[PDB]
């Protein structure tokens, strides 16, 4: 015989608990890896960029690295 | 149903062989009781709302937990408390009902939204049927008070939380109070009642103001909503043939797209319309009625002569093949009322409120024609008939036509 139900409370904050967030940690790792390349993508033309990030990145990275010819630059 | 006692509380528990237990509370505040006009709804609506150890909200969703299931209703005699779960929690349904009897918090705001809002869906549900508004029409004319109480609360006569509230001081007392308890161990059943009933007060046996008095009469309760016609006969001396008699003179069909044997079947030949002989014993009176409903009050009409008519054919003779399909019919109706968990737990809770040992349906008695047709003279020949009009009344029968 059974006097109660066996349960407990979780938990909880503004509507949220442990096993629900948990399951939008990988989401949230998702969006962030989305928001990265936007964001990388958006600023690729900066030439900060091009030196310190896309230059660095192996067999890819030459697209990046383009020289002017001395004679062709005014400047 | 082993009938017992468990510290002042009447017990009647079955055991079974089942996973599936049921309890039911039955408590002697039906309408017929109802100090006011309407309390017996309202008090039934108000069981398993807000008790000081246990909130309304905490107790469903703990039921959600042990899959448990909630039925209530209220009667002429009874308000019935019935809960479904599985047989090892029987503990929790013990204390739950010990909660409710005992330390029901009955606030204002329960009463107004939530008890009151929810007993008027519940009587707007019934009455979409014409034919139990005119059956409720005819207890109404015939009785006037006591059984002739509505059993539900109406808008006109408004139900407040004093007269709730003191009703129930009436009736949630050891004296009012029946435990059945279908597939439950009667040992196991004793011992928990026994514990968390035990302060419940003695309380006093509720009565019905007044003695039941019979009256004939008309009630033409005008609608837009369908059309039907009870025509009931009060009766003085309630006896068990006018069971027989219902289950003989009939109306419904045994059998899918067909009319039926019944006399009063065999009268609604050629027309869109349903029949019901029912009899209605409540101890000290009863109420033998055929109740019509149809979509034209012509037609209607027309079954409504054959119907009396049947009844007036009983009177003079009834063969002895009618007479063993009466026997037939009611050993069988009484068997599936025993059977039916609603019934079932009214039935016991009569046994043990009033003292009227249940008929057990094997032992239904055998009504021999002599027998028959003599209880449908005496209602051919009553001095008291009650006709209730429902829908186009102008167009419906008066008592004095039939
Ligand atoms: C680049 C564009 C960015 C779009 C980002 C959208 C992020 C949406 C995340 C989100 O809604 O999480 C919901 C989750 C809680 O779940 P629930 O309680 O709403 O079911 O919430 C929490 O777990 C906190």
């Amino acid at each position: 015989y059974v006097k109660k139900p066996s349960y407990k409370i979780v938990p909880h904050f503004l509507g949220f608990n442990i096993p629900t967030v948990s399951k939008w940690i990988p989401i949230f790792g998702i969006w962030g890896a989305a928001a990265g390349i936007g964001a990388l993508f958006l600023i690729e033309g900066v030439p900060r960029t091009r030196q310190d990030i896309l230059s660095k990145i192996p067999i890819i990275g030459e697209h990046w690295i383009r020289e002017i010819p001395a004679s062709d630059n005014p400047f | 149903f082993s009938t017992a006692e468990a510290a002042g509380v009447k017990v009647a528990a079955q055991d079974g062989q089942s996973p599936i237990s049921d309890l039911s509370v039955v408590l002697r505040g039906g309408s017929r009781y109802a100090t006011v006009p309407g309390v017996s709804h309202i008090l039934e609506k108000f069981a398993f709302q807000n008790t000081v150890p246990k909130s309304a909200l905490r107790f469903v969703r703990e039921l959600e937990l042990f899959g448990g299931k909630l039925y209530t209703h209220t009667t002429r005699e009874h308000i019935v408390l019935r809960t479904q779960f599985l047989k090892q929690d029987l503990p929790y349904f013990v204390d739950a009902f010990a909660n409710v009897l005992k330390e029901t918090k009955f606030q204002q705001f329960e009463l107004t939204e939530r008890v009151a809002p929810v007993a008027e869906l519940d009587l707007l549900k019934r009455e979409s049927d014409p034919a139990f508004t005119a059956l409720e029409a005819a207890h109404e004319v015939a009785f006037r008070t006591g059984l002739g109480n509505s059993v539900y609360a109406q808008g006109y006569s408004p139900v407040t939380l004093e007269d709730v509230k003191e009703f129930a001081r009436q009736v949630y007392a050891k004296q009012n109070v029946a435990v059945v308890g279908n597939n439950v161990v009667p040992a196991d059943l004793q011992q928990l009642v026994g514990t968390a009933f035990a302060d419940l007060q003695e309380g006093s046996k509720v009565t019905q103001a007044g003695t039941t008095t019979l009256h004939g009469g008309e009630a033409r309760v005008r609608t837009s909503t369908g059309n039907a016609l009870t025509i009931a006969l009060p009766i003085a001396e309630p006896k068990p043939v006018y069971h027989a008699l219902a289950s003989f003179l009939g109306g419904p069909a045994s059998m899918p797209w067909s009319v039926g044997a019944s006399p009063l079947a065999q009268a609604t030949v050629g027309t869109h319309t349903s029949v019901k002989a029912t009899y209605h014993n409540y101890g000290d009176a009863g109420l033998f009625a055929i109740t019509i409903k149809g979509d034209s009050p012509a037609e209607i009409s027309q079954v409504a002569h054959k119907a009396v008519q049947a009844l007036k054919d009983t009177g003079a003779e009834v063969t002895e093949e009618q007479a063993a399909r009466a026997y037939a019919k009611s050993k069988f109706a009484a068997a599936e009322a025993f059977e039916n968990p609603d019934s079932s737990a009214s039935v016991i809770g009569m046994e043990l409120l009033s003292g009227v040992s249940r008929i057990a349906p094997e032992n239904v008695q055998k009504f021999t024609p002599a027998e028959l047709s003599e209880a449908a003279a005496q209602l051919s020949a009553s001095a008291k008939p009650v006709v209730a009009a429902v829908g186009q009344v102008h167009a419906l029968p008066f008592a004095d036509e039939l």
